[PDB]
């Protein structure tokens, strides 16, 4: 008990508003990640959040079942009886504990993995926010120019693909541009929500009048 | 300034293959172009193959 | 331990129709040799026919 | 080659659970738990479940986890059921 | 500091660190390809960068800067070959490891 | 109406070699039927020859053995000849054991149902001591051609 | 061997210092691929310092041209040596000529 994650835990800068709790977990696993190969299997992302603790000492679990899939996650009644039938049909029951991945070394790549944890986090946050506005009438301006795709990049470091299909035959964009659209892609996307809008549907100039008069 | 020296002897086992040079004792150079297979290989009327 | 790399001819590349051009792929180290041999001694030298 | 070849013509169960539980890869003690009910093959392992072997203190704490170990290798302890040893391609010949 | 021979090496996983014992000296007797690890040496970090997640594992693996890289000197490739012999020197004052 | 070639006589004149007889033949089947079937016999015919060999206190192929007047390679080469027959089997393990002085033959192999050694007095190697004993496990399968050890422990 | 040699191959080889020459004649006692010991004949002996010798070879080690320079003995046991002779054949050498 350092209490050196306690004052690590309200940085709290980027992540107030997001789960603290699930940061620690994040970057507790990632640093047992980054040199780990032989053990059993690899690590457990669940582990006992215990706030006081503040370094979680990474769990195992047992997971009590009624069936034979996922074999280092498998309890019975019958494996129950051994515990006096204390177990119920279906419970996370956890049994087992794990270590950590070290030293001077790993900890780079366990910075490395901590980075990795953050950045997953962050794209969570992303689909959160993206998934906040659901779509609307919104605008943006191009930064790069792809295959038959325009990126754009809105407020709030956010970017958006415009795809060519839903774009104008003639009309071509290139960057510097600011074009405005309805977006129609907050839900399952590419690793978060790519922010897919569609400047040629026609509630896309419903507002666009509405805008002037 | 040196704490230990750790050497390591590799032991490696080659054999032959077109462009080594072998050579007689009279200054008959030269690299071995093809490796034929046996059955090409011009033998006499007794059967074994040069 | 017997079942080799069995060919078919690939293409019959031909001029007129007197005169082919025939190949065969893949056959086995060797064998190009023996069936190029074999059916060249037994073509050029004994055939049926009438002159 | 119609010639030359009418010159020729006058020429021309699963196995793991059938092996040993003692050749399984982890420790003999693993196997032994399951030799206490004189067990010697896998198979014999897999025609009685899992559960049905937790039934019996012949089965220790660390004998569990080396159970989950060899089953996760996807060969025995499926919960198995044969008619005494014998499948179809377990055949006599 | 001075230079580490030990096998606790970063970067490398289980298919590295499967041909060399518990001290980074490989066995006598295994034979290598092009390109594994005979020798296992860390110190190669110098000095890059860093930034706000390579800061938040300071005070979590008691690691005041924890260096700023690592990468196991790994050998080359072109020769096989079979490890035949071994030779280990101490200069004197130096902790002999296990494997010498 | 070609004649067609039949076996008529295999004169076994040695234990290693023998003479096979084709007649008859139509004149230039002979040399075509000769070069074809000389080339298929040294191109590609199933032999049983050797693949690993573990002694058992050697780690690498370049060590001694305390006890026998050859090295290791020298006991791999004199291995490497060695002429056996296999039967039923795709690939068989052969076990050797043998203590006292004297040579190590080919017969001293502890045969199972199925492998015979065609040459018994080969000799692998000699032990020259009363008490330094070798005990290896030879790998031996089928095959076709000249498989080496850089291609494929 | 040449076939063909020059009857030089002997001087060649005995007189350079690849092969382990026996200093003092009389029987092989023991023979290893990495010992040779000679009992020493009645007609050639000390006596003081009982005698009898052994000729410890040198076996796989680094030339200076990355060859192999090896020993092999090539005496029975039980087998007569006089002085002047070859016992353990060196790198190129056979019988104690010269096998390039």
């Amino acid at each position: 008990m350092n209490k050196e994650i306690l004052a690590v835990v309200e940085a709290v800068s980027n992540e107030k508003a997001l789960p603290r709790e699930k940061i620690f977990e994040a970057l507790e696993s990632a640093l047992a990640t980054a040199t780990k190969k032989k053990y059993e299997q690899e690590i457990d992302v669940r582990v006992q959040i215990d706030r006081k603790s503040g370094d979680f000492d990474t769990f195992r679990r047992w997971l009590v079942v009624d069936e034979v899939t996922q074999p280092t996650k498998e309890i019975t009644l019958e494996a129950a009886r051994y515990e006096d039938e204390s177990l119920n049909l279906g419970d996370y029951v956890e049994d087992q504990i794990e270590s950590v991945t070290f030293d001077r070394i790993t900890t780079q790549t366990a910075k490395q993995v901590i980075v990795q944890k953050v950045r997953e986090a962050e794209r969570a946050m992303v689909v959160d926010q993206f998934r906040e506005h659901e779509g609307e009438i919104i605008t943006g301006v191009v930064k790069k120019v792809n295959r038959d795709n325009i990126s754009l990049d809105l407020g709030n470091n956010a970017e958006a693909v415009i795809l060519r299909e839903d774009m104008l035959p003639r009309e071509n964009f290139r960057p510097g541009d600011r074009v405005r659209g309805v977006l129609y892609s907050v839900r399952p996307e590419a690793r978060g929500a790519q922010l897919f809008v569609t400047r040629s549907k026609p509630e896309m100039l419903i507002e666009l009048f509405r805008i002037e008069v | 300034g040196v704490l230990k020296i750790v050497k390591v002897y590799l032991a490696v086992k080659r054999r032959i293959q077109p462009g080594d040079k072998m050579a007689g004792r009279h200054g008959n150079k030269g690299v071995i172009s093809k490796i034929n297979p046996i059955e090409d290989m011009p033998y006499d009327e007794n059967g074994t193959p040069v | 331990v017997t079942e080799f790399l069995k060919p078919r001819l690939v293409d019959i590349e031909q001029v007129s129709s007197t005169h082919a051009k025939v190949t065969l792929e893949p056959l086995e180290r060797g064998f190009g040799h023996t069936l190029g041999n074999a059916l060249r001694r037994i073509l050029l030298s004994s055939m049926p026919g009438c002159a | 080659a119609t010639i030359l070849a009418e010159q020729l013509e006058a020429f021309v169960f699963d196995p793991i659970l059938l092996r040993p539980v003692d050749d399984l890869e982890l420790t003999v003690r693993s196997a032994n738990c399951l030799k206490a009910e004189a067990i010697h093959y896998i198979g014999d392992l897999v025609q009685r479940t899992e559960v049905e072997l937790l039934k019996t203190p012949n089965l220790g704490k660390k004998s569990l986890t080396e159970i989950k170990d060899v089953l996760a290798s996807r060969g025995l302890s499926l919960g198995m059921r044969l008619e005494n040893w014998p499948p179809a391609s377990i055949a006599d010949e | 500091g001075p230079e580490e021979i030990t096998a606790d090496i970063p970067n490398v996983g289980e298919a590295a660190l499967s041909k060399l014992d518990e001290s980074g000296i490989v066995y006598i007797g295994a034979e290598v390809t092009g390109g594994d690890i005979l020798v296992g040496k860390v110190t190669p970090k110098g000095e890059t960068q860093l930034t706000p997640e390579e800061k938040l594992l300071r005070a979590i693996f008691g690691e005041k800067a924890s260096d700023v890289k690592d990468s196991s000197l790994r050998v080359p490739n072109g020769v096989s070959g079979t490890v035949i012999d071994v030779q280990v020197f101490t200069r004197d004052g130096v902790e002999k490891d296990k494997r010498a | 109406e070609f004649l067609k070639p039949r076996l008529v006589d295999i004169e076994q004149v040695s234990s290693t070699h023998a003479k096979v007889t084709l007649e008859p033949l139509e004149r230039g089947f002979g040399h075509t039927l000769g070069n074809a079937l000389r080339r298929i016999l040294l191109s590609s015919m199933p032999g049983c020859a050797v693949t690993e060999v573990e002694i058992d206190g050697v780690l690498h192929e370049y060590s001694t053995k305390e006890g026998v007047q050859e090295d290791i390679l020298e006991i791999l080469l004199n291995l490497k000849g060695l002429a056996v027959r296999v039967q039923g089997k795709d690939e068989v393990i052969l076990t050797l054991n043998k203590s006292g002085i004297g040579p190590v033959t080919a017969a001293d192999i502890t045969h199972d149902g199925d492998v015979e050694i065609v040459k018994p007095q080969h000799v692998i190697c000699h032990l020259t001591d009363e008490n330094a004993s070798i005990s290896m496990r030879i790998k031996v399968q089928r095959g076709r051609g000249y498989v080496p050890a850089s291609t494929r422990e | 061997k040449p076939l063909v040699g020059t009857g030089m191959e002997r001087a060649v080889a005995v007189d350079s210092g690849v092969t382990a020459v026996a200093k003092r004649g009389g029987v092989v006692q023991y023979v290893d691929a990495s010992r040779i010991v000679i009992k020493v004949n009645e007609d050639e002996m000390y006596p003081g310092e009982a005698g009898i010798d052994i000729y410890n070879l040198t076996k796989y080690t680094r030339s200076n041209q990355n060859t192999c320079i090896n020993q092999m003995p090539c005496v029975s046991l039980g087998e007569p040596v006089e002085r002047g002779d070859v016992l353990a054949d060196g790198p190129s050498t056979d019988l104690g000529e010269l096998a390039l």
